[PDB]
């Protein structure tokens, strides 16, 4: 059934399994036209589908040509999400395939369904964490490949850079969500804290700037402030 | 107008004919129902003064046979019975007649609710759901599961009703994945219409018989068959105009003989929200929707 805190172990475990999340397939900027009405412009977009034990992600790339002369696109972009993690599915070796598919919004779960009968040993599950990859957009350099892309295209990621060389799965798992759940709480203070100090690189076949253990551990530590701090310039506390 | 006699009643038991009941008293001297109108299929049916539990019941065609009851004190029911002998059956009836042991079937002459009821119902197809092929009656009660349940145990007793699943490869054709899910007209026309059932009639009867087999015998996967049959009509955009216009008169009848104190357990909030308010056909139903919302304002 569904994903929550009481199986979170599970999540590393090693039954190949992929976290799916739609929130920035449909993306729009809104803006008032010349007549004083408001209009939609789309904007490129990904599917956000990445295994939580490997760190694969498997962006794909959503072009805004997609959605010319469509209607009711919100509820296409559930359904475009389905075909692209099926068809992905359906490129992967039978070994590589999952065993489960993890949605983060429960309006994925039938559209998901429907589009993988084929696989009906495929289980498709909800959760009850909030997982922050609506923050995705936030990492500069999967920011710059959605933006620049003039056609469909899908992109291979490691989300985890090379810290699984010095963690484990579930380590890199609670450093990515706390970047990204700072990075959705505050972008320019989380972006500010990873890049304060010039001499921290980003390699270019990295993410995330190559942090020694330590820094990692002084790095972690300004994202909890952050994420602690924002929570009370929001409630005042 | 035919007859459906009986040996006895050795124990007290309120008997259906079709939407009609009456209290019999153990070893009361009753021996049948008489005037039963030819031309429709009929349920007689049973519910123990001692065991609420288990109603069950016999549809039959009075056309097809000469049919009796006899209790049997093994099985402890009352079971429904074929007579070969039709002079043994002529000279057994009009013995009972003549001595006025039997209930007249009492028909209001104003009253065509059991032909709105089971207008489509025929009873060479109910055999087919109702698998037991010696009998010409067919015997139901209210724990006989369906083929569908038995696939989410005994075969032989199943209720072999089509089965429709919204999200399964029949219903959902490989690259048509969100337009046949949200109108379902491939599955209805294509699929079950004109693959299945051939036509519409027998899809209505059907539904109907699924409906029938839920009200008179609590039966719950005749239940969900009838809400699946309704909600794959509505969520189709493309239904051609004279099965709406059945289908409002169907339901109408079916929500006026509802027993108002079972709505609670019979009708499906949400199938019944969807179907009037949501769904493609929410403004095709007119009849069904201005009595739903009449009596049954709470579900909505
Ligand atoms: C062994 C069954 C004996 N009874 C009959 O044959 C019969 C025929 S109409 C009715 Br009422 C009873």
């Amino acid at each position: 059934g569904a994903m929550n805190s009481s199986n979170y172990a599970e999540l590393f475990n090693n039954d190949i399994k992929l976290f799916v999340d739609d929130t920035n397939v449909y993306r729009v900027t809104v803006h008032k036209t010349f007549e004083g009405n408001v209009a939609t412009k789309a904007i490129n977009g990904c599917i956000f589908t990445l295994n939580p034990k490997t760190g694969h992600l498997f962006l794909k790339i959503i072009h805004t040509s997609v959605w010319a002369g469509q209607k009711r696109l919100s509820q296409l972009a559930k359904w475009k999400t389905a075909e692209e993690v099926s068809a992905l599915v359906r490129s992967l070796p039978k070994e590589e395939q999952p065993k489960q598919i993890i949605v983060t919004r429960k309006a994925m779960l039938d559209p998901l369904e429907v589009h993988m009968l084929d696989f009906p040993n495929i289980a498709i599950r909800p959760t009850e964490l909030r997982l922050p990859f609506s923050a995705a957009m936030s990492i500069d350099k999967l920011s710059d490949v959605v933006m620049k892309a003039t056609e469909p295209q899908m992109v291979l990621f490691n989300i985890y850079d090379d810290w699984l060389d010095r963690i484990s799965s579930y380590t890199a798992f609670s450093r990515l969500t706390l970047l990204l759940r700072a990075l959705k709480t505050n972008e320019e203070s989380a972006k500010m804290i990873l890049l304060s100090d010039p001499t921290i690189t980003i390699k270019s076949y990295h993410l995330w700037p190559s942090f020694t253990d330590e820094q990692w551990i002084t790095i972690e530590s300004q994202m909890r402030d952050l994420i602690l701090t924002e929570y009370g310039r929001k409630y005042n506390v | 107008m035919n007859t459906v006699p009986f040996t006895s009643a050795p124990i007290e038991v309120t008997i259906g004919i079709d939407q009609y009941s009456f209290n019999v008293k153990e070893n009361q001297p009753f021996h049948g129902i008489k005037d039963i109108p030819i031309g429709h299929v009929h349920v007689i049916h049973f519910q123990h003064a001692d065991n609420s539990s288990m109603r069950y019941g016999y549809w039959f065609d009075c056309r097809m046979g000469n049919f009796y009851i006899q209790y049997d004190p093994k099985d402890g029911l009352y079971k429904m019975m074929e007579e070969r002998d039709g002079a043994k059956f002529e000279n057994i009836v009009h013995n009972f007649k003549e001595r006025q042991m039997m209930v007249s079937y009492p028909k209001i002459d104003e009253d065509d609710t059991w032909y709105n009821l089971t207008e489509f119902v025929q009873m060479d197809k109910i055999r087919k759901i109702v698998r037991k092929d010696e009998n010409q009656f067919s015997y139901v009660d209210s724990s006989m599961t369906t083929v569908q349940e038995n696939e989410l145990s005994d075969p032989a007793h199943s209720l072999n009703y089509t089965v429709i699943n919204f999200k399964s490869r029949e219903a959902i054709r490989p690259g048509h994945e969100m337009e046949d899910f949200l109108d379902k007209s491939y599955y209805l026309n294509t699929v079950m219409l004109q693959g299945i059932f051939k036509n519409s009639s027998n899809y209505f009867g059907e539904l109907q018989f699924a409906f029938l087999n839920a009200m008179f015998f609590g039966n719950y996967g005749s239940s969900l068959q009838w809400h699946a049959m309704i909600e794959l009509i509505c969520s189709s955009a493309t239904v051609p105009k004279h099965m709406l216009d059945k289908l409002d008169e169907i339901l109408y009848y079916q929500i006026k003989t509802l027993p108002e104190q079972y709505s609670d357990i019979l009708l499906n909030e949400r199938v019944w929200n969807i179907c009037l308010y949501s769904s493609f056909q929410k403004n095709s139903l007119h009849n069904t929707e201005k009595i739903m919302e009449n009596k049954y304002p709470e579900l909505l």
